[PDB]
């Protein structure tokens, strides 16, 4: 069952491989019958399905409260409200490039160039004073200790109360702008706080996972790293060719079946829950191209929980990716790629350990 | 007039003593590598002190009576010293910044000390009396001082929620509660009553050593299992073992050692605040009679949650009311001191200025009053059981050398061994040569 998440590197292990020859939808018996949704078509239909299950967690939440919550905050992912963030995400772009060639070669990709550039354009987004960002990065991170994960969750969700309270009297720009404009005491602070903590966690998590394994993956095919640098109107493809190719949200949580449900010959009975490998359906029809047109993928997913932030993740990856190739030419990884370490198999998105890179 | 704390009241009055003895400072050294703005960090600085006003805070007074005077931000911040240096040179500047007396009457609680290396690399000191700033202080500092910086690199003035509350507010809100000392029954009252019955050089240098101490997990278990028999924690059962040691080393039947506590975690409006929040705790044990390690267990654990019971009293308050002649030589109450730290993120990880490579810089032990300071860290695996305990043994150098703490870290550490394996051993037949 662990599968689902081996791979070679940034490729499909072998033993993943020979699974998703068995068919595009197997059944599994353990302890329960389990059922893995591998293909293209059969993810979308198992996502796209009514027929299926799973504050501020849109992810958790299912209708009609997924409904509700999904309704208020979808409009901040607008395009004319990604087309009028571009710049500051471009110029965001440049910051962290610049600090990176200033600082100098060898540098973590990961930790000192894509994970702030990450959360300093979610931090834009949202509409978080924008030097509170460190602090409520601090705040919501899953460091452990368990007291320690408690107290700093009291002391965000009190500074949430504060800036619910300010920005529901005089708001201002960014998603939590919006919701509280659009929106008064009919969304409360931990509602709030819940939306803000997923899009400066998970979200980030999911975004500077994409750059770094995204410039991993540019770089051991440079000639499509050239490619964008002489082309960067290929930005648009090349990201949807990787977000397809990485797949950093490797397998989606259990869509447990409402009814009994049969999308291929095989019945699905109600209950057994199905698994979705976007991380199948997407590499096992395959190579990295950056120039093929109208990429088919389920990288960010399908149906009612379909990714809400995928205009600005989208948007933030051809800015930084475009931006990298031009502004890095000899861009390479510092360390054998033997060395670069993955993240083991631990179900919750797929990225490197980190990302030496030289130039 | 703006009241002072018990604490900040000792501490003025321990800083007129001079360069000989080591100012009772916290202190931070962060190497940045890369293109520092100079004028954006003076700038951050003076946004870090325009933030808390307790850093742009002055000490004017007397033997008598001192007060809080609030400076603004540009009068009253702090100053940056540019200070070229080589890595050769870097020990003994940091050391000699970090111990620099301030003269809290007329200048404001923190100063920083930037040494130019290269170009692209630099080392900052960024140095505060304990006056203002206690250890939980220093993480505050630097993060406020990151987040400031991050703006001013770009040009613009630090986007920060303020603070709800300032050290202001904490002075009036120690003045008052408290108030109550001189009333039958009342709240302090009851607790200055409880530690009442529950209770060398002239010129110090406050010069802290450290050495090693590590106990394997064997008999880390054996403790921890001991511990838990007698309902008390790790900490317990070190504070058994190390009161049995100080016992019989000084040949005395009532030990008391402290532990300092951080600022109080359920008042959570002092998260992001820097302040003097350390608060001090004794806990005496009796060991009359003949007891075992489990019997000596007990007493330690039972004076934990009474003292617990009790910590509205400022320990610097409790002094004055129990110490008639106070030393600057020796601390007050006790002189060895016990923390045992669960394992944790480091706050030093996760200090970065936005655009600069930002890594700490070991600075020596801080200038401490006691003469021992026993910090150890309670290593568990993912199931809670006993992963060893590593730790280090902090001496006064005005007390022991090197080679007087080995022998006193071995000899607890042996002790610690015996104590495990054999809890029901008596004071008097413990093994300390
Ligand atoms: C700024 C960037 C991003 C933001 C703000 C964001 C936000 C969200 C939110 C709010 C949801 C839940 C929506 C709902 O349940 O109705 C979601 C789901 C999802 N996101 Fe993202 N996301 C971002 C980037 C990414 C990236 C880079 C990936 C790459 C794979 C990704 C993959 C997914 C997937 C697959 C789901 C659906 C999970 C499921 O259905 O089980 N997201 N995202």
């Amino acid at each position: 069952h662990r599968v689902l998440h081996l791979r070679d590197r940034l490729d499909l292990a072998a033993e993943l491989k020979l699974l998703c020859e068995r068919g595009p939808l197997v059944r599994i018996p353990l302890s329960a019958v389990h059922w893995f949704a591998l293909g293209y078509d059969v993810v979308r239909e198992v996502l796209g399905s009514e027929k299926f299950d799973k504050p501020g967690n849109l992810l958790q939440l299912d209708p009609p409260e997924h409904t509700r919550l999904r309704r208020m905050v979808a409009p901040a992912y607008s395009v004319r409200r990604m087309q009028a963030l571009e710049p500051r995400v471009q110029a965001i772009v440049d910051d962290h490039l610049d600090t990176m060639a200033s600082t100098g070669p060898p540098v973590e990709f990961l930790r000192e160039v894509a994970g702030p550039m990450a959360a300093r354009v979610a931090c834009e987004f949202l509409g978080i004073p924008l030097d509170d960002r460190g602090e409520l990065i601090r705040l919501t991170a899953h460091r452990g200790g368990k007291r320690r994960r408690v107290l700093n969750g009291h002391a965000y969700l009190a500074y949430m109360r504060e800036l619910a309270a300010r920005l529901r009297r005089d708001p201002g720009d960014g998603m939590l702008g919006m919701v509280a404009r659009d929106h008064g005491a009919d969304i409360s602070d931990e509602e709030l706080a819940g939306l803000c903590a997923v899009v400066m966690n998970s979200s980030v998590e999911q975004t500077e996972s994409c750059l770094a394994a995204g410039t991993l993956l540019l770089l051991e095919h440079p000639e499509q790293f050239a490619l964008l640098r002489e082309r960067p109107e290929l930005g648009e493809q090349a990201v949807e060719e990787i977000v397809r190719y990485l797949s950093v949200f490797e397998g989606l949580d259990p869509r447990t079946a409402t009814e009994d449900v049969e999308i291929g010959g095989q019945v699905i009975k109600k209950g057994e829950a199905v698994f979705c490998s976007l991380l199948a359906a997407n590499r096992a029809d395959d190579g990295f191209d950056i120039t093929r047109k109208e990429s088919r993928h389920v990288a960010f997913g399908h149906g009612i929980h379909h990714c809400l932030g995928a205009p600005l993740a989208r948007m933030e990856l051809r800015i930084a990716f475009t931006t990298l190739v031009s502004r890095f030419p000899s861009l390479r990884t510092a360390v054998p790629a033997e060395e670069i370490r993955f993240r083991p198999p631990s179900s919750n998105v797929f990225t490197l350990l980190e990302l030496p890179l030289t130039w | 007039p703006l009241p002072v704390t018990a604490r900040q009241r000792r501490m003025w009055l321990l800083s007129r003593i001079g360069d000989e003895a080591e100012g009772l400072h916290v202190r931070v050294a962060l190497r940045l590598r890369g293109r520092l703005d100079r004028d954006a960090l003076a700038g951050a600085l003076a946004d870090v002190g325009g933030r808390h006003e307790i850093l742009r805070t002055r000490f004017p007074g007397s033997r008598r009576d001192v007060r809080q005077e609030i400076l603004d931000a540009e009068t009253g911040r702090p100053p940056l010293e540019i200070c070229p240096a080589t890595e050769d040179e870097l020990p003994g500047l940091l050391a000699d910044r970090a111990g620099r007396p301030f003269d809290l009457t007329g200048e404001v609680p923190w100063r920083a000390h930037l040494f130019p290396l290269t170009d692209r690399e630099q080392v900052l000191l960024v140095v505060a009396h304990r006056i203002a700033a206690d250890e939980e202080s220093v993480d505050v500092l630097v993060r406020d001082l990151a987040a400031a910086y991050g703006a001013r690199r770009e040009g613009r003035i630090p986007e920060r929620a303020p603070l709800a509350l300032q050290f202001a507010d904490y002075a009036l809100w120690e003045r008052e509660l408290l108030a109550g000392a001189d009333e039958r029954d009342s709240l302090i009252w009851d607790q200055i009553e409880f530690w009442r019955d529950r209770l060398r050089p002239v010129l110090p240098s406050r010069r802290a050593g450290s050495v090693p101490l590590r106990l394997p997990a064997d008999s880390h278990a054996r403790l921890l299992e001991a511990a838990r028999s007698a309902g008390g924690t790790m900490f317990t059962a070190v504070h058994a073992a190390l009161a049995m040691l100080l016992s019989r080393l000084d040949g005395r039947t009532s030990v008391t050692i402290g532990t300092r506590l951080p600022r109080d975690e359920e008042q959570t409006g002092l998260v992001p605040m820097v302040g003097p929040f350390s608060r001090w705790l004794a806990l005496p044990v009796d060991l009359s009679g003949d007891p075992a390690f489990t019997e000596i267990l007990g007493r330690a654990r039972d004076v934990s949650e009474d003292a617990h019971r009790h910590q509205d009293l400022p320990f610097e308050r409790l002094a004055e009311l129990v110490v008639p002649v106070p030393s600057i030589t020796r601390h007050p109450i006790f002189q060895v001191a016990l923390q045992l730290d669960e394992d944790d993120v480091r706050p030093e990880e996760s200090w970065a200025l936005p655009g600069l490579r930002t890594s700490p810089v070991p600075m020596p032990e801080e200038a401490m009053e006691l003469d021992l300071w026993l910090k150890l860290l309670d290593h568990r695996t993912d199931e809670g059981d006993a992963d060893g305990l590593v730790g280090s043994l902090v001496y006064a150098e005005d007390r022991f050398d090197r080679a007087g703490a080995e022998a006193l870290a071995q000899r607890l550490v042996a002790l610690l061994e015996q104590v495990g394996a054999a809890p029901e051993v008596r004071l008097s037949q413990v093994d300390v040569p």
